[PDB]
């Protein structure tokens, strides 16, 4: 369909991020300046947030056969933009330690944010596929940005090969779904069925291959083995972006796909997703038990937390507040992961070159970085689902949503995985305060410290008083 | 209106203890003392003005004081506090033990002392919030909120003679036990709230409205089992007791941390307030299993206490056996056994506080806890062995101390309800005398078994001696004149019992 | 017979099972990209077979 | 007159052969070749489905698919060249340093 000016108003964050990509690229073409290009990128992302306010002042409508903009899309756009802004802020000191070109980083972060926004508004299989690829390829660049280092090149090769394979799986599944149902829009996948014929074998096989691709992207068992290697090998701001923005955007488009598709309330797909959620929770928590590397530990943590989110997704076509639970949990998980990966990024910045080691060495962090240790232990308590943290509010939402839908196996899985998480998260948070024998001064490092401190304060305050976040998420509802 | 201040004065006091460390390294102890004294004074003022002795039973709900303020209105969650006689007795007891814990941390002045006092005050405020909250989410929030300062007190400020990894192991075991049991309770709470929402149509976590929720016997049994698992971890009920002696042994060696966090029994109160009224039919069906678990707890705790070579683990298993007696008392339908349970909870608090303070003083004098390395200490110390003799005599169940009053009222009511269990439990009293005399013989009587015991040790200070003598006076007065406590708890206990027996 | 707490040990054995299961699951993280592709294809086979069985 | 089943079966055969080539080959270049076979097979499946319905959306999905194929072939060959110039070895089992 044609694009009216109101439709152009509803595309405002997408347009502003694309224009920021063009402007930053032309500025690099003018002169290779780190500060100006980083500033232009963060100005473009903040302008995209203000454009989200302007989009909210407009209506909720279908801008294309491809895109649909509503409060759901606005919430996920805001989450992706916050994650991208935090990634740029954490990236500046680390890139200040870098030696090669250091503005293509911000260009790639902007293009990945553009893909996240497209997935936030995606109402079509074409827009879903394109948003996944626009997330993925800049992350191929960003994970191997320090390709002279062995670990970053290894993580880049693994992520590139496995994401190309997963995109092939997703595209073949989309092709089988389109072979069954003549339309590629979300609301028409399974529409031409009735009288108990919703489980068409070709439609289920197509959704299975799409589940393979998306479950690679979400680090769900058994498509999870890439996660600790890529999280450990990637640069720490890249690990921050990969943990927050990619997972949030892909899970949002999966939420909308299962909300809108008439095949979403299928018993077979629900049982398969229940198996995947159970295995993801238990396996991620069990594999994170004996990890001394903080980044591998957060990779397995991401596996288990996406399992909890999947549990909230399974109850979507039965209950009502599954969308609200996913929103609250995703806000809490975003802020906790931003704090944890930002502490990891700040202590690993500036970049020490490809030859020097990059181990975190979090033991006894309090005796020389007390504020970062306090932020890190708040984040470790939040990822554990401890009360007085927003992670507990998300976990409580997941438990309430599971109890309402009689998903008792998943409820018991959440309880057991939470106990295992208690063990390893408390191990990290108490190793922060022990005594270690042995083993800045610019405002961008201070900006990263302020970002992790504000994330910690948000986690604590919204864990004590979660009503504002619930009220914000509840008014961000999609088209029914 | 004073209940929010009963919770908030410990939190504000802990924050001021943390902040006023810059004014001096020996400053925050005075702030902690002042705030715990303020909390105790406010509890005593609520006791005096409440008129609990003249209150007659009128049925649940019946609150002497109440406070309500919306917290999460989406789920119908509100900060909803209420106090009656049982909650008031528990709040006065935790205020008194908090003052004792501040006084026991005196003359331990190191770096980050203000954060130690902050953790202590937050544990105490969480305990008070557990005793005051009468909606499910706030009760669960206070139930799980105590575990983080407790974990960091055990792991970071713990027993300095340990390996360092043993303290972390004990603290992690405690945290995993209590938090997993709490999560099971949260599942039971959420399922009860959803059953009520399907039955009526309005979201609520309020305890008053969640009463008389129509549900089948199996669902009610499952909800009762979730609540009981959470309370049975912290009661402790065997086999879920294993966190307790490890948490006591690896606790900070002043002994104040035991009184602040481990010594009090919020789980018996939790059973009385949220298990019998919310699920009376399920509790009535579960009563034989719970009473046999109590008998097993009595005998297992006595046998474990006899076999210890460490004093702190001996006192911990003593606590396990006494809580087995209380657990037997709770699942009867006797007002007399419930009053005995209340007296036994208070008496166990006083006697275990005295025993743990005396053990901490003995350890700071002889630098070991092994009873094989100590002996003949009656001839070497001035005050400690005689007071330890008194407190072992009190935990034995001696008439003249409140432990006897509580235990024998429990046994009288239980014999009126279940005679065989009462017979076996009185033989458990014989086993209690056996382990108390074993500890006294191994520690203070005989010949010295090492060179550290063959020396004259310094006497106790005036502060430690006076707070131990305060505990002695309180136990003796509770043994000889327990009537004010019974008159305080009578109306609440009668409400619980009449709700429990009229609905079955 | 009870001087080393037996009930505590039979409540400790879930931690032993969890540690054993974690060590067993960590064998799949061998770092080999061909095994990661193979595990993705195995998961695809399992998901498709479960969907066809459940119908 | 050409069945939809036959075109989809042809695309499935090519996809499975590309996945097998991706798994069994230890050289990274042949892994990239198998990836190209897989993405071309999925694009062929989209073209078959679009031709069955008489819609232009199948060829549009093909165009997006080959845009992805071109860009990720470029990225994968750049990473292959980097691996070759840093190790003088294209064995994918040698680049396995990070492990659980
Ligand atoms: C404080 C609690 C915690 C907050 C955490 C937030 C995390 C996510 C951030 C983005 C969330 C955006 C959610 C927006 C949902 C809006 C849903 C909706 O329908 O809004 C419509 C409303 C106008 O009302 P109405 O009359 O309905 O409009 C239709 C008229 N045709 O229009 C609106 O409501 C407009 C909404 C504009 C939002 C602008 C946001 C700007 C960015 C703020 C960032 C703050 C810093 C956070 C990070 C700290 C450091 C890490
Ligand atoms: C490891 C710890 C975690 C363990 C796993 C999590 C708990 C598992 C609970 C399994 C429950 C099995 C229920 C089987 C029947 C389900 C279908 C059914 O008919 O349910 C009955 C009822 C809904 O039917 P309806 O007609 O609406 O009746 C309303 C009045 N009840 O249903 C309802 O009204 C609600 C039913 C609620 C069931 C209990 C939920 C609370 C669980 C408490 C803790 C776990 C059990 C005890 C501890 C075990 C050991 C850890
Ligand atoms: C009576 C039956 C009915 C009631 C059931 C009630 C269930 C909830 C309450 C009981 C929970 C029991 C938990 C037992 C384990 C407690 C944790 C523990 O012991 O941690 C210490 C230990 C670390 O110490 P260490 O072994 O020295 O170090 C090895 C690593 N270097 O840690 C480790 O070795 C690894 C610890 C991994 C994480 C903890 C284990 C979680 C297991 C699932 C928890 C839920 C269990 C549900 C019920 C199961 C059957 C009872
Ligand atoms: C890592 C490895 C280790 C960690 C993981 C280990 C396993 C963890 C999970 C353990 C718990 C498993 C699930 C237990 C609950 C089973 C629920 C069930 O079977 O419900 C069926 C039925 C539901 O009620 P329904 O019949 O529908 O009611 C309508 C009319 N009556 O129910 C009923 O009708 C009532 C049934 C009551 C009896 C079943 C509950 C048994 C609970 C066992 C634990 C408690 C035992 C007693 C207390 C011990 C001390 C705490
Ligand atoms: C309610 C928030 C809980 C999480 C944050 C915890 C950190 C608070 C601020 C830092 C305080 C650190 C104190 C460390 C004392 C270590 C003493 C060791 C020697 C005894
Ligand atoms: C290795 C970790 C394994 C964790 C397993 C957790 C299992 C928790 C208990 C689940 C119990 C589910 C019972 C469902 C009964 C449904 C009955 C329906 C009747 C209509």
């Amino acid at each position: 369909m044609t694009i009216t000016p109101q439709n152009l108003i509803a595309l405002l964050p997408l347009l502003i991020v694309g224009l920021t990509v063009v402007v930053v690229m032309l500025s690099i073409a003018w002169r290779r300046n780190h500060f100006l290009n980083a500033t232009l990128s963060v100005i473009g992302l903040n302008a995209a947030l203000v454009s989200l306010w302007f989009v909210g002042q407009a209506g909720a409508m279908d801008v294309t056969p491809l895109m649909r903009v509503d409060g759901f899309a606005m919430l996920y756009t805001g989450l992706v933009l916050l994650a991208s802004l935090a990634t740029c802020t954490f990236a500046y000191p680390w890139l200040e330690g870098y030696n090669d070109n250091k503005d293509e980083f911000y260009l790639l972060v902007l293009i990945a944010a553009l893909g996240g926004i497209l997935l936030a508004n995606a109402n079509h299989l074409a827009s879903l596929f394109l948003g996944i690829e626009l997330i993925s390829l800049p992350l191929f660049g960003l994970v191997g940005y320090a390709f002279r280092q062995k670990r970053s090149l290894e993580a880049s090769i693994k992520y590139t090969i496995l994401s190309a394979a997963a995109s092939s799986f997703l595209l073949f599944g989309m092709a089988l779904v389109y072979a069954q149902s003549g339309d590629l829009s979300f609301v028409a996948l399974g529409k031409n069925l009735g009288d108990g014929m919703l489980n068409e074998p070709l439609l289920l096989a197509g959704f299975g291959l799409m589940i393979v691709g998306l479950g690679f992207k979400l680090s769900l068992v058994p498509f999870h083995l890439w996660t600790p290697d890529v999280y450990q090998g990637a640069p720490a701001p890249v690990s921050t972006f990969l943990a927050t923005a990619s997972k949030i955007a892909i899970f949002g488009v999966v939420m909308r796909l299962f909300l809108y598709a008439p095949v979403g309330d299928s018993e077979a797909i629900r049982v398969v997703l229940a198996i995947i959620a159970f295995a993801s929770i238990i396996f991620g928590n069990l594999m994170a038990l004996s990890q001394t590397n903080i980044k591998r530990l957060l990779g397995y943590s991401s596996i288990s937390h996406l399992g909890y989110l999947l549990v909230a997704l399974i109850a979507l076509q039965t209950g009502e507040m599954s969308m609200e639970a996913v929103g609250v949990y995703l806000a809490g998980y975003l802020f906790s992961s931003l704090g944890a990966f930002g502490v990891v990024s700040l202590m690993s910045s500036p970049y020490r070159g490809p030859d020097a080691d990059s181990l975190f060495s979090y033991r006894g962090l309090f005796w020389h970085r007390p504020i970062l240790a306090a932020v890190m232990t708040v984040m470790m308590l939040s990822l554990a689902g401890i009360p007085m943290t927003l992670g507990f509010i998300g976990k409580f939402y997941v438990l309430a949503v599971g109890v309402q839908a009689h998903l008792w196996w998943l409820v018991g899985a959440v309880v057991v995985g939470s106990a295992i998480g208690l063990y390893y998260y408390l191990r990290v948070a108490v190793s922060l305060y022990l005594h270690a024998p042995e083993q800045p001064s610019n405002w961008q490092y201070s900006a990263g410290g302020i970002v992790v401190l504000i994330s910690a304060l948000l986690v604590l305050v919204l864990g004590v008083w979660p009503q504002p976040l619930i009220s914000i998420v509840r008014l961000a509802m999609p088209l029914m | 209106m004073l209940l929010p201040w009963l919770i908030l004065i410990p939190f504000i006091g802990g924050f001021l203890c943390w902040q006023t460390e810059r004014f001096g390294v020996k400053v925050p102890r005075w702030i902690a003392l002042i705030t715990m004294g303020l909390t105790l004074a406010l509890s005593l003022q609520l006791w005096l003005q409440g008129g609990y002795s003249l209150t007659q039973s009128a049925g649940i709900p019946q609150w002497q004081s109440e406070f309500d303020m919306p917290w999460i209105p989406r789920f119908g969650i509100s900060i909803h506090l209420a106090i009656d006689g049982l909650s008031l007795l528990m709040v006065v007891l935790t205020g008194l033990l908090g003052v004792l814990a501040v006084l026991c941390s005196w003359k331990e002045i190191e770096k980050y002392q203000g954060f130690f006092h902050l953790n202590l005050m937050w544990i105490l405020g969480g305990v008070i919030g557990v005793f005051l909250a009468i909606d499910m989410f706030l009760f669960f929030f206070f139930w799980e909120m105590m575990l983080v300062p407790m974990y960091f007190l055990i792991a970071l400020w713990g027993h300095k003679a340990s390996d360092g990894k043993t303290r972390i192991t004990a603290a992690t075991k405690f945290f995993i036990y209590t938090q997993a049991s709490g999560l099971v309770m949260l599942i039971a709470i959420l399922a009860l709230v959803f059953v009520h929402y399907n039955a009526t149509g309005v979201w609520t976590f309020n305890y008053e409205e969640l009463l008389n929720t129509p549900m089948s016997s199996g669902v009610e049994y499952l909800l009762m089992l979730g609540f009981f698992i959470a309370f049975a971890v912290k009661m402790p009920v065997v086999p879920l007791h294993g966190w307790l002696p490890d948490a006591h042994s690896q606790a900070p060696t002043a002994g104040s941390v035991d009184l602040a966090g481990i010594l009090l029994k919020t789980a018996a109160y939790g059973l009385l307030r949220f298990s019998l009224p919310l699920f009376p039919n399920a509790s009535a069906e579960f009563a034989p299993i719970a009473m046999w678990l109590g008998v097993i707890g009595i005998f297992y705790g006595a046998w474990m206490a006899f076999a210890q070579t460490d004093i702190k683990r001996l006192i911990a298993y003593t606590s396990v056996s006494h809580m087995g007696f209380v657990l037997i008392a709770i699942y009867t339908g006797s007002q007399l056994a419930y009053q005995g349970a209340v007296i036994q909870m208070i008496a166990h608090g006083l006697s275990a506080a005295g025993l743990f303070i005396l053990c901490g003083q003995l350890y700071e004098r002889i630098h070991t806890r092994d009873m094989r390395m100590m002996g003949g200490l009656w001839s070497k110390m001035k005050w400690l062995p005689a007071l330890s003799l008194f407190f072992a005599v009190a935990t034995l169940g001696m008439p003249g101390t409140g432990n006897f009053v509580g235990e024998f009222m429990i046994l009288f009511g239980s014999f009126q309800v279940v005679p065989v269990i009462t017979v076996i439990s009185t033989f458990g009293l014989v086993f209690a005398s056996v382990y108390s005399l074993a500890m006294l013989h191994r520690a203070y009587f005989g010949k010295a078994k090492s060179q550290i015991a063959s020396q004259e040790l310094p006497g106790m200070s005036l502060r430690e001696l006076f707070m131990i003598l305060l505990l002695v006076v309180l136990l003796v007065l509770l043994g000889f004149y327990p009537q004010p406590i019974l008159d305080t708890s009578h109306s609440a206990i009668g409400n619980i019992q009449q709700w429990f027996v009229n609905s079955v | 017979l009870l001087k080393r707490d037996p009930l505590n040990s039979m409540m400790n054995i879930p931690a032993v099972l969890s540690r054993f299961a974690g060590k067993g699951l960590l064998l799949s993280e061998n770092g080999y990209l061909r095994w990661y592709v193979a595990s993705m294809s195995i998961g695809a086979v399992v998901v498709l077979a479960l969907l066809m069985v459940l119908r | 007159m050409i069945p939809l089943q036959h075109g989809l079966i042809l695309a499935a055969i090519l996809f499975v052969l590309g996945l097998t080539g991706l798994v069994i080959r230890r050289n990274l270049l042949f892994m990239l070749i198998g990836l190209e076979i897989m993405i071309n097979a999925s694009a062929l499946a989209f073209v078959v489905a679009g031709s069955y319905w008489g819609q232009t959306d199948g060829q549009v999905m093909y165009i997006l698919a080959i845009s992805l194929a071109a860009a990720e072939a470029s990225i994968g060959l750049a990473l292959l060249l980097q691996l070759h110039r840093r190790r003088q070895n294209l064995n994918i089992d040698s680049v396995s340093e990070m492990r659980g």
